[PDB]
RNA sequence: AAUUGAAGAGUUUGAUCAUGGCUCAGAUUGAACGCUGGCGGCAGGCCUAACACAUGCAAGUCGAACGGUAACAGGAAGAAGCUUGCUUCUUUGCUGACGAGUGGCGGACGGGUGAGUAAUGUCUGGGAAACUGCCUGAUGGAGGGGGAUAACUACUGGAAACGGUAGCUAAUACCGCAUAACGUCGCAAGACCAAAGAGGGGGACCUUCGGGCCUCUUGCCAUCGGAUGUGCCCAGAUGGGAUUAGCUAGUAGGUGGGGUAACGGCUCACCUAGGCGACGAUCCCUAGCUGGUCUGAGAGGAUGACCAGCCACACUGGAACUGAGACACGGUCCAGACUCCUACGGGAGGCAGCAGUGGGGAAUAUUGCACAAUGGGCGCAAGCCUGAUGCAGCCAUGCCGCGUGUAUGAAGAAGGCCUUCGGGUUGUAAAGUACUUUCAGCGGGGAGGAAGGGAGUAAAGUUAAUACCUUUGCUCAUUGACGUUACCCGCAGAAGAAGCACCGGCUAACUCCGUGCCAGCAGCCGCGGUAAUACGGAGGGUGCAAGCGUUAAUCGGAAUUACUGGGC
């Protein structure tokens, strides 16, 4: 509707196609994670832990996952790895 | 919110001399006062108690000439304030600016000396007041400018002002036409035929 | 993007169905990406359609060319709406008077044209059909100057002749063009005059030249030695002599066929007149004394509109339109309404566009638009911002002739139907809304069929009313013929758990005519107290209050003279009101007794029409059961007077404008009250 | 954030700005933390006229508190000692 | 000194007492209606259809974030308008600024409404598991690189809105790398995560004369706190009906995973089989709550307009995104209802935001002025935006004042009414004669809301600096919507301004005529069928007064649901 503003739905829209992307980046790897620990792979579980450590905290930073959610997984995954391995 | 009617035939319904025209003669009489309520003033004034009740504080009225409208809030004013509720509705009417004009001789008659007021020609500590529910307070200085000064009604007002009982609670003067609210008249000053526990009663139920 | 010498404010005017919304319609078409837009793309169409102003433009060059903004003022709901016409001529500069090439007599064609004359607007003529068969431009020049005679100048020839129109000439230019297309005008082309008519070129060419020369010595001595005057003074001497209402240049063409529409834009330009080539509107200064001025067209000058248009809208709401003749008028001002005595509030100011509303900051000089506010400005009030004291004209007065009654069917669509005039009286101030005296009904007065036609629709649906649509309706008058025999008085009851009575006798007869109301006459013969003076009143008001209330049809009795010579008083009564009912009875036995008779209004009615159609106006009369007096003549038309019942005149309005395409009009007005006709005695009984 | 506002709880024509430390965000005359002094326009000239509390003032303005135009203007306007 | 203050009467019956209803005297209200109506101040002003809506407006702003020439406002080498000193754009972005555009921030605040919700609510009193833009305290980082895009250029589908390819370019836009504690994961060890630069000014010197460099200010990033805001947990309290008595299978609880800012059935798998319910579940009906408000002696009853807090909603229903905060009020997507635009392929929009329109109803108004004030958003600031707000218009709706004259004035006019014809009454009322002039009208003067900003200066803080900047004084020129302001003064004339109900008792105020269980009056009792103070009119009087009545509504009266304070 014909409200100068219009440009805030574009905007927002302009960084939902971002967070969606950086968003959804996250958590593959974060999926890649409780697999192999749902499997039993000990050695996968550490490895890709330190792959999703540096992106948790990054997204973490910028604005799109602030605290808590982003020491959540590592918390709890952290408690995963050191239950049987 | 005046009357405008005639004066007299309140104060010959009442059986009392109202001061409505104390302008020069007294006494009133020459008029037709008393017998002459109406047509028929012969009839004698068989009334209950919520008559005489009635017949008092409507008399107060014809006197100060104020109105239900106005009274009305001088009873719950002085209700509300601490005292003898009769003795406080009468320091309000006693307090009126144009009752503070007759009382000093400004004014052959309340009527008048209210009609002083309205066309502001007469002051008070500084500024000028053309109301008359101005509740004047002690310390005030009311008086009149000192344009259309001794005029013509100010002088007959001053003139049967000494014959008058005069008050106590004022100081009056001549040649400035001056006048002092030093105190609030009490009950035992101006009374005589008035009640008071008669006129809060029908207000109270 | 204002300037007030290209405005060329114009309206459509011509006979009906002469060729007037045609022509408009295609005017909107030439001068309007908005043209592919339409083109691609009853009562209520023809009038949303329409709308104030619909501005175009027109220019025979983007660059480097004169541009032109058209106006064209329309509305006008009626026929050859002389109102809409008059009015906008007065708001206006110039017109353009359409012509039925076919249309033979076009009589009502005269109307329009002295609406034209009576406002002093210069005009142009467009002879709108020469495709059609019997499209003779000749016969257009030829009437026009006989008939009309409005001086025609030839400008323009047609080229072939009905079916094989292919182009026209342009005869001051000296130049023709041809159209490839029998519609859509999509290809026109700059051709060279022909062979076979090059010789009647050079005839009307040296016959223009003529014309262009006539008042001045200057051109006079030009003309004699065949010297051209400067062509820009050739267009500037016909313009300067359209503008002085001198001469009328004639085109030619066929809005139908796309035919010499353009040439006719270019004719509106090059001769047609704007807001300062016609004299300053005139006023009176509020000083009683007359003192009246010229408003000279400035747009820095102060302020001075006249308000023609009060119109309800649908959307924004009541608006107001105006033209601005001196100073500005502007938005968030106020504006003092002189006529009453009031500051109005100005909110907004909007331009009426073919498909849009424009909001704008102003409106200079010489400028029309709505305006949104002013609750308590009408039609013909006077506005003036700047403090100018106000002036006001008005130098007319529109007729009726027509009345109709309208029983809303209920109470919810008397309401409603108030409003429906009243806010459609601003608007058209010439009828009048009241209640017949002897019914209770609304009566509004007009000048047509159509006219009611259309409001009587606007009231069903835009004011949702469904009614008894009324037509006509009966009234009538009692009296008696002959003298009472006697007729007494008798009102003796011991309704009252006391005796009532009252003896009256009277002598009622038929009253002598008058010019005063004094149908009615009482006297009193009481001899010796035969009835006490006492209550004399009381049997006055007894017959009083019978007389409101007739035996026939229950209606007021008037002309007669009611004496009294004989009574009595008895036992316990003798009171105004024994009295007073001993008066009822014996009036309601004497007018039964003295043979009652009904009486009509009789009006005078005087009919124009044509020299031709006189006599066909009076043998109608004659039939209407009129009463012919004499025929008086008038200019070329005659003017018949004659008596015909107000009863009987039911529709002569139209059965006379029927005989005549509206040629007749007539004017009526009471005369005298008659006795009936014995065949509707018997139908008022009830 | 919070910032010290002047309630007009006054009237129409004479109006009684009423100091008070609020959230921005809240409206003028609407909520409110603590009241702390006050202030009249139309005071005119006899004695008390603009009877504002500093004491409290200085403890939200350099607790986290910002400060108005109007209000600094008062501020600096009965001095701040004498 | 500070909730110190309670009344009754009319009517059952022939009469009385008692019991028990109805009604009136008292206040009050977003009122309406009927009649009338002069002014000012203040306040309030769609209770019904959250019924449907035209247009304008209600949220824009920053160039001190950046790329940049398009508009108009200055400078400009050099070209020219030429009437050879009077002077116009080719452009250029050099800059005061600025359309669109990118980015930052506010659009989640204000404002509106009573729809829902009888409990994700509110009020009151606490609690612990968290988050928290801007505004702030403290302590460190502010290094070094890369890949794109809007604008714009070329082309092009379009009616418009609004796009489609190929190009190319910058930044406080975005994403890596280096750096890493008092931070995060974790018992620990270790491991791991950020950034953005942009302006003002400047002395020796100097360069690829744009700058580096020096310095200052304003921002960025991290952690720990203050403050504020928010979500959540728990107890009590929070309407009516029993002619609703059993209700519930994600419902109760455990565990594990998952899940959100956070706790939790918030979810799922599994195991357990309980959980709520006479102290009133469930269901149905109705309704926002509270501070308070109205009334009442109090206790209570009634109520929830305006002002203020909270919750919920934003045409209906559902869901999600952005963001610190919204499952968003002028935001978005879908479905339903509806309206508008269209060249017919295709799109757009919602006033329970201001005014206003259609419609409903007994009834509720202007499509105003200004950002001068306060306050909010952005910004260093200057300023800009701002239908909040400040004011004005409309209405007697209400509250509170004022005026419509003031004195003098007779055997007491005329006239009207009554009359035992003497007289009485209207009646100091009118006329007449003096005097005065608030309000309205006219002509002038003229407070306050104005504090701050904008340029010159004197320092005082920083700095290599007296330049810049911040703060504090000084000096000078200035910034009003209201408004013909408030107020005050002058001129003339009493000139422009009174109606309304009632008069049998209740209940202040009565005679005559007219009417005669007829016409009509009425809250109750009860009046009229021949002297009617009750009906109608008149005379007079009384009660009020720009209000007065009527009706409607809650409470009191009413101890008439009686806990205080009743009976069988």
């Amino acid at each position: 509707n014909i409200k100068s503003a219009k440009k805030r739905a574009i905007q927002s829209e302009k960084a939902r196609k971002h967070n969606a992307s950086r968003r959804s980046m996250m958590r593959t790897f974060i999926k890649k994670v409780y697999a192999a620990i749902e499997a039993g792979d000990k050695a996968a579980a550490q490895k890709a832990f330190n792959e999703m450590q540096p992106i948790v905290d990054r997204q973490a930073a910028k604005g799109l996952i602030h605290k808590n959610k982003a020491a959540r997984h590592k918390a709890n995954l952290t408690a995963q790895i050191n239950k049987l391995a | 919110a005046r009357y405008l009617g005639p004066k007299l035939k309140l104060s010959r319904r009442e059986g009392t001399d109202l001061f409505l025209k104390s302008g020069v003669r007294a006494i009133d009489t020459k008029c037709k006062i008393e017998q002459a309520p109406g047509q028929h003033g012969a009839r004698k004034p068989r009334l209950s108690d919520y008559g005489v009740q009635l017949r008092e504080k409507q008399k107060v009225r014809r006197i100060y000439g104020v109105l239900e409208r106005q009274f009305r809030n001088y009873y719950k004013e002085a209700a509300r304030l601490k005292g003898n509720t009769g003795e406080n509705l009468l320091a309000l009417l006693e307090g009126r600016l144009d009752n503070v004009v007759y009382r000093m001789g400004f004014g052959a008659t309340r009527a008048e000396a209210r009609q002083l007021v309205s066309h502001k020609a007469i002051m008070v500590n500084g500024r000028v007041v053309n109301i008359a529910s101005y509740q004047v307070s002690p310390n005030d200085v009311v008086s009149i400018r000192e344009k259309a000064k001794k005029q013509s009604r100010v002088k007959a007002a001053l003139e049967l002002a000494e014959q008058r009982e005069k008050p106590t609670w004022l100081e009056v003067d001549a040649g400035k036409m001056e006048g002092t609210f030093k105190r609030k008249p009490e009950r035992s000053d101006l009374s005589a035929d008035i009640n008071e526990h008669l006129i809060v009663e029908l207000y109270s139920k | 993007t204002t300037p007030i010498a290209r405005y060329r404010n114009i309206g459509i005017s011509a006979h009906i169905d002469a060729g007037k919304t045609t022509t408009t319609e295609r005017i909107l078409f030439y001068t309007g990406g908005e043209v592919h837009d339409g083109a691609a793309t009853e009562q209520e169409r023809g009038i949303t359609i329409t709308s104030a102003a619909t501005t175009a433009f027109w220019s025979g060059m983007a660059k480097q060319y004169e541009p032109h903004r058209i106006n064209i003022i329309d509305t006008p709901g009626h026929v050859d709406f002389t109102i809409e016409v008059e009015r906008s001529m007065r708001v206006l500069d110039g017109a353009v008077m359409v012509y039925c090439a076919v249309g033979g007599v076009q009589p009502q064609s005269e109307t329009v044209w002295r609406q034209a004359n009576k406002y002093k607007v210069p005009r142009i003529a467009f002879v709108n059909k020469m495709d059609r068969m019997g499209a003779n431009f000749l016969k257009v020049v030829n009437q026009i100057k006989t008939r009309l005679g409005a001086n025609p100048v030839p400008l323009q020839l047609a080229i072939g002749a009905e079916e094989h129109f292919t182009g026209v000439v342009d005869l001051v230019k000296m130049k023709a063009i041809n159209w490839n297309d029998a519609d859509q005008g999509v290809t026109f082309e700059y051709e060279d005059i022909p062979a076979d008519m090059v010789e009647l070129a050079n005839e009307w060419h040296q016959n223009l030249i003529e014309s262009a020369a006539e008042a001045s010595e200057e051109l006079m001595e030009k003309y004699l030695g065949g010297e051209e005057l400067t062509e820009a003074e050739i267009k500037g001497a016909l313009r300067q002599r359209v503008l002085n209402n001198e001469i009328i240049l004639v085109t030619c063409g066929s809005a139908f066929k796309n035919k010499g529409v353009q040439a006719m834009l270019d004719a509106v330009i090059d001769y047609l007149p704007s807001p300062v080539d016609v004299p300053a509107i005139n006023g009176i200064l509020d000083d009683g004394k007359d003192t009246p001025a010229e408003r000279h067209a400035s747009d820095d000058e102060p302020f001075s509109a006249l308000a023609f248009k009060i119109a309800t809208d649908p959307f924004v709401g009541n608006l107001t339109f105006f033209r601005v003749y001196s100073g500005v008028v502007n938005s968030g001002d106020t504006v003092l309404n002189s006529v009453k005595a009031a500051r109005e509030r100005f909110g907004r100011i909007v331009q009426m566009h073919a498909n849009k509303r424009e909001e704008i900051k102003e409106v200079r000089a010489g400028d029309i638009a709505a305006a949104i506010g002013l609750k308590d400005v009408t039609t013909g009030d006077t506005l003036c911002d700047p403090d100018a004291p106000i002036i006001l004209e008005r130098m007319e007065f529109p007729e009726p002739v027509i009345s109709i009654a309208v029983e809303p069917k209920t109470k919810a669509d008397q309401e409603k139907m108030g409003l429906a005039l009243g806010r459609l009286a601003k608007e058209d101030p010439s009828f009048r809304v009241w209640t017949d005296e002897e019914s209770n009904q609304t009566i509004i007065a007009g000048m047509g069929e159509l006219h009611l036609d259309i409001i009587v629709d606007r009231m069903k649906r835009e004011f949702n009313v469904e009614a008894n649509v009324g037509k006509p309706q009966v009234a009538y008058r009692e009296t008696i013929r002959q003298k009472v025999t006697d007729v007494e008085g008798k009102h003796a009851k011991q309704s009252g758990g006391r005796g009532q009575y009252g003896h009256v006798v009277i002598d009622m007869y038929p009253l002598e005519p008058g010019s005063n109301p004094k149908g009615y006459e009482f006297i009193n013969d009481i001899k010796g107290g035969v009835i006490p003076g006492e209550y004399i009143p009381a049997v006055d008001k007894g017959i009083q209050e019978q007389l409101k209330a007739g035996p026939l049809a229950g209606y007021p009795v008037v002309d007669m003279g009611i004496r009294l010579h004989f009574g009595s008083y008895h036992d316990v009564d003798s009171s105004e009101l024994a009295f007073k009912l001993a008066a009822s009875i014996a009036f309601k036995e004497g007018f039964k007794k003295a043979k009652p008779v009904l009486l009509e209004p009789i009006m005078k009615v005087e009919v124009e029409t044509p020299e031709e159609n006189t006599g066909d106006v009076i043998g109608d009369l004659s039939r209407r059961r009129g009463m012919l007096k004499g025929q008086e003549s008038e200019v070329t038309g005659v003017k018949i007077h004659a008596e015909v019942p107000l009863s009987e005149m039911f529709g002569y309005a139209t059965q006379l404008r029927s005989l005549t395409k509206g040629r007749a009009s007539y004017t009526m007005e009471f005369l005298k009250y008659d006795e009936a006709p014995s065949n509707v005695a018997q139908a008022v009984i009830e | 954030m919070v910032t010290i506002r002047l309630a007009r709880h006054g009237a129409k024509k004479r109006p009684f700005y009423q100091v008070v430390v609020a959230d921005s965000r809240n409206a003028r005359n609407g909520r409110f933390i603590e009241r702390v002094g006050f202030f009249n326009p139309i005071a005119s000239e006899k004695e008390e006229g603009t009877r504002l509390d500093l004491d409290r003032i200085a403890h939200w303005v350099g607790q986290g508190a910002t400060i108005s135009d109007r209000v600094a203007a008062l501020i600096k306007e009965v001095n701040k000692a004498a």
